[PDB]
């Protein structure tokens, strides 16, 4: 509505790119606030024809966990006027005790969007595989979510798969010491990396022995990019019940971390480290909620750098590979060189869908 | 035709590819031994149906429907392998193969069942690859006298093995990533011919009796099984055991006298409450490490007489207690590292000699630490990091073969650090206890709040790396040994220093200035970034320049060293004497004048931008990032322990300048609670072309943005350089 989001819209209009580019997605939706987001600037992009969702790949939970994952992902997408994406479930990873007790996390505010408990699909990879063999194009490949499904699809049909794929964009981190033979490993303390840790090492080593370029995003890139909390308010305004549902969420898990730093109970975190990067005695919360202004968003970031369309507006990508080795490159905190359109575009692209 | 072999589908563009290996065309081949499809289908593909009785030699991709015809008993056969997807059901069962050795199945992804194995023999290797649905393996698969390679990898629904093994001579035995297993099966006889056992990921209960066989392998990895809580004492067979996750284990197996050989113990992640305490019976022990374990409270009893161990490594043992005591001969090496709950050490240590490797590193809980230390004349290396030990015992001085000594403190950062009441108002004035000591290398000290020092450094020699790091209270240094190659000093008196000892001392390679205001500034993570309060690097950025100034310019003289002039100080812009700076592009490319040697040109002076990190930032910025969102419970923070992490870091980049050769690397310190902090670096290289200098391949985590370049000259170092650029 403000001139200079539709000003900033209409330039990505200019630069937008010939062919659509068809993707593929793995999400643990129903965690937090973002994901959601993600959703919405992607069906807003697809709007614009700048990207094309094929199918999305649940994760992060048991058998009867990513099943309602699942269901919620396709209600979200069904309500979200998204009707030709697949969800599929994932496939049985390893948990310990406390990994298990951390990933059956479900927020209770996500229970009514699940969909008719018949349009899930339960199989796999196994439809994103015949796709990619007699896709006649290349496509990109998204994670933002556990490396276990990605790391299964890369594993078979190297030809194949090299053939007919541009680039893998990730939100994660990069362990600062090299592998053994030269190559580059992700760290341990990543939490998407920290899911699965042999899948994700998996998938880095087979991306980068097959040639495959790699987008890695870490988690500054939100911290440089904040974004101001008039925009929940201003995508619920008009009632959209996926809207209300992030600004409810987004309200719970704040509040929640308000009244828990109350009362000293979370070690290492103070009064003054909330009002310092959240906002520039104890009060209510509804007088705290006004004065912030830096949250954040993490993988529409990520989506964002996946097109190449926009990768070069506002991103600035940084070469770490060997000479000799396949092109991997690392955009942090001081690759993104224009924040405020990268915010006008979070606040347009979100907003308007 | 007597062979086939089906090249890329797009070079016919007609279907004759369908045809080759239609029904109606293989009638014609009456001879047929290879047939091989390398070419993965692109979207398109042809059920076949005759499979004619002759083949030898066979490899499919992507089969069509699940059952194999009817009709195909082939009664001779060599090599089969798919690839290919919906193959259930490969035969209807006791099928008669006489010959056919080699069986490759590689993503079959709904495989429910393997064939029978009633007759067929001889099978050399059997691979089985990303089955997907598959919970029985046919136990008949056992009953083969000759197997050689049994591959199981990634099977996710894998749940029983045979139960019987009877093969004689099996070479590579491959049980990866399972994660769904119930009973590892018992073997019978001796499998002298072995080479590759991997058992990685996988949901066993506990190994059987029946590993004394495996024994032959004489090493043993174990890695995240996260169901297994016993073992045989059939282990303690291995000369090699490394046991790493397993979140419940809660015993070892005792040990039973059978075995006498294993030398390499390793322990982590695990749930071991005390040892079997009859650890003495195996007499063979090397090397002994046990990290991170949190119930370790009780170690064990007459753990001394293991016949001399030579390595022991104790970290993390966060609830071990104080040690038995020694009632050994080869220890070389004694680590522990962040032990909280222990109190003290145990006296007659200083019995013990012939030690050489001495750690003490985070134990908070420590104070009286030995005093005596008697005829203790071979240690070479001591290490305290925690706090407790105030005062270094007395007699110390009566060892002279020690070369690295570390004492480090740790301290609260703020505006300005303040000691534990002011070091309890210890008489600093007495303290000559390193004084006294000789033929030291390495010497750290870092948070001590001592005024004076020794008057007798001169005695001390090859003192080759000296850090004095955040150790204020202190008004001068009286005399430096003739020999530092590394010194690290903080600000307070820096700059006098340099300029009084570098003309002196013969060999002062890199010097490091280290301030608490800049350390202190930079105490949020997002300062970085975010915004600088100006008027700080104003604070230091003359100090640069007058520093710079105060030199002694005297290195075009013949080649003393082979080393340049390195120095590290804190903040972020060009102290502006440099004629030529670069904002960005992050590299550096500089198109000197000719003819310089008008005067004599003494060398280039090269200063760049970086900042190092502290080696644990990931985790802040991840919990941080976390904190954003904040779906964590209250439950969850009652037992939440924080990762330890070492106080102190050692950061360096290298850096290489070329026109001849030269590359020279940087290092500073790094603090725990303050991860990155921007820095200067000057390095100064005494002595066509085209002035260049790259930072390196690798350093991912350090770029460097900065740059500043000049000509210094003769004349009293005029430095008047004809030099117009910008
Ligand atoms: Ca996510």
């Amino acid at each position: 509505l403000t001139p200079t989001e539709t000003a900033v819209l209409r330039e990505l209009r200019l630069h937008r790119p010939p062919l659509p580019l068809d993707t593929l997605l793995f999400t643990d939706p129903n965690k937090d606030p973002d994901d959601v987001v993600t959703y919405t600037i992607a069906k807003q992009l697809q709007a614009e024809g700048f990207l094309r969702l094929t199918d999305v790949v649940v994760t992060l939970g048991d058998a009867d966990m990513r099943s309602q994952r699942a269901q919620l992902a396709k209600g979200v997408f069904d309500r979200l006027a998204l009707p030709e994406v697949r969800v599929a479930r994932g496939q049985d990873y390893p948990m310990t005790s406390t990994q298990a007790r951390e990933h059956s996390k479900f927020l209770a505010e996500g229970a009514a969007l699940r969909a008719a408990p018949d349009a899930v699909h339960t199989d796999g990879v196994r439809a994103m595989r015949e796709r990619l063999a007699t896709s006649p194009h290349k496509l990109g490949m998204v994670v933002i979510a556990g490396m276990t499904d990605a790391s299964a699809l890369l594993a078979e049909a190297g030809d194949l798969v090299r053939e007919k794929l541009a680039s893998i964009t990730i939100m994660g981190g990069i362990d600062p010491a090299r592998d053994a033979d030269g190559l580059v490993q992700p760290d341990t303390r990543a939490y998407n990396n920290a899911t699965d840790i042999h899948a994700a090492r998996a998938l880095y080593r087979r991306a980068q022995q097959l040639g495959i370029p790699l987008r890695i995003l870490s988690k500054e890139a939100a911290y440089r990019a904040a974004v101001p909390p008039a925009f929940y308010e201003g995508i619920a305004r008009n009632g959209h019940p996926v809207g209300e549902y992030l600004r409810d969420v987004q309200k719970n898990a704040l509040k929640g971390l308000w009244e828990g730093i109350q009362a000293n109970l979370i070690p290492g975190l103070d009064t003054a480290w909330f009002f310092r990067t959240f906002v520039a005695g104890a009060m209510s919360f509804d007088a705290i909620w006004p004065q912030v202004t830096k949250l954040n968003l993490y993988d529409p970031l990520t989506l964002l750098a996946a097109l190449p369309g926009a990768a070069r507006l506002l991103f600035q990508p940084t070469p770490m590979h060997r000479e000799g080795a396949s092109p991997v490159e690392h955009v942090g905190h001081a690759e993104v060189v224009r924040p405020e359109k990268a915010r006008l575009l979070l606040s347009a692209l979100a907003k308007a869908a | 035709i007597e062979g086939l072999l089906l090249t890329e589908p797009e070079q016919f563009e007609e279907g004759e590819l369908e045809y080759m290996y239609s029904a109606e065309a293989l009638k014609k081949t009456r001879r047929l031994r290879i047939l091989v499809k390398e070419y993965y289908n692109r979207g398109f593909d042809e059920p076949v149906a005759y499979l004619p009785n002759s083949l030898l030699w066979l490899e499919w991709r992507n089969y069509s429907s699940n059952s194999f015809p009817s009709n195909f008993e082939p009664s001779k056969l060599v090599y089969l392998t798919m690839k290919g997807s919906s193959i259930i059901e490969l035969w209807n069962g006791a099928k008669r193969l006489a010959f056919l050795t080699t069986l490759d199945l590689s993503y079959c992804h709904k495989l429910i069942q393997t064939p029978d194995f009633r007759m067929i023999t001889n099978l050399e290797r059997l691979i089985l690859s990303s089955c997907d649905a598959l919970v029985e393996v046919h136990p008949s698969v056992g009953f083969l006298k000759n197997l050689i390679l049994l591959n199981m990898d990634h099977c996710i629904s894998l749940e029983r093995l045979p139960a019987i093994i009877q093969s004689e001579c099996l070479e590579v035995l491959d049980l990866n990533y399972c994660f769904n297993l119930k009973m590892f099966p018992e073997v019978e006889r001796n499998m002298t011919h072995l080479k590759k056992l991997d058992l990685t990921s996988t949901g066993i209960r506990e190994l059987p009796a029946s590993i004394e066989h495996l024994s032959s392998l004489e090493n043993l990895q174990m890695h995240s099984c996260n169901q297994l809580v016993s073992l045989p004492s059939s282990i303690w067979r291995f000369r090699n055991l490394k046991i790493s996750e397993c979140e419940k284990l809660g015993s070892l197996p005792e040990i039973h006298g059978n075995s006498n050989c294993t030398r390499e113990l390793i322990l982590k992640l695990v749930s071991i409450k005390e040892l079997p305490t009859s650890i003495g019976n195996l007499t063979s022990l090397n090397f002994l490490e046990i990290c991170n374990c949190k119930t370790i409270s009780s170690l064990s009893s007459s753990i001394w007489g293991l016949t001399s161990l030579t390595t022991l490594k104790l970290l993390d043992c966060r609830k071990l207690k104080n040690l038995p005591g020694i009632p050994l001969d080869l220890l070389r090496i004694i680590d522990m590292s962040w032990c909280s709950c222990i109190s003290s050490l145990p006296h007659n240590i200083w019995m013990l000699k012939f030690l050489r490797i001495l750690c003490i590193s985070y134990c908070s809980r420590l104070e009286y630490l030995p005093e005596n230390l008697g005829h203790l004349e071979h240690l070479e290396e001591l290490l305290a990091d925690g706090t407790g030990i105030l005062r270094l015992p007395s007699s110390v001085a009566r060892l002279n073969k020690l070369e690295v000594l570390s004492f480090r403190k740790k301290f609260a950062i703020g505006p300005k650090v303040q000691y534990s009441s002011s070091m309890l108002n210890l008489p600093d004035d007495v303290f000559g206890s390193l004084g006294s000591l000789g033929s030291v290398v390495k010497l750290n000290l870092s948070g001590n709040g001592f005024c004076n020092l020794p008057e007798t450094m001169n005695q001390l020699f090859c003192l080759e790396y000296l850090d004095i790091t955040f150790c204020q209270r202190l008004e001068a240094l009286p005399e430096l040994p003739p020999s530092i190659k590394e010194l690290y000093v903080d600000e307070h008196l820096a700059l006098r220093i340099m300029e009084d000892l570098v003309i002196k001392c013969k060999e002062l390679n890199l010097i490091a200035v280290t301030k608490i205001e800049y350390q202190n500034f930079y105490r949020w993570l997002d300062s970085i970034w975010s915004d600088v309060s100006e008027l700080l690097e104003n604070s230091q950025k003359q100090q640069l320049d007058d520093m710079l100034q105060l030199i002694p310019f005297s290195y075009l003289s013949t080649a003393k060293r082979e080393e340049v002039l390195k120095i590290v100080i804190h903040g972020t812009r060009i102290p502006e004497w440099f004629r030529w700076q670069d904002r960005s592009a992050t590299t550096m490319s500089v198109n000197l004048p000719e003819y310089w040697y008008t005067e004599n040109f003494l060398g280039f002076a090269i200063c760049c931008s970086c900042c190092f990190y502290h080696s644990a930032r990931s985790y802040d910025v991840e919990f941080e990032g976390s904190m954003h969102h904040y779906n964590y419970d209250s439950s969850y923070w009652k037992e939440y322990e924080e990762p330890s992490y070492d106080f102190y870091e050692r950061d360096s980049i290298e850096i290489t300048a070329k026109l001849l050769k030269k590359v020279c690397s940087f290092s500073m310190n790094v603090l725990r609670r303050a991860t990155a902090v921007p820095n200067m670096c000057f390095a100064f290289f005494p002595f066509y072309g085209i002035f260049e200098t790259c930072l390196s391949p690798g350093d991912i985590r350090h770029r460097g943005k900065q740059w500043g370049f000049n000509l210094v000259y003769k004349d009293e170092t005029g430095g008047s350089v004809t030099h117009e650029m910008l």
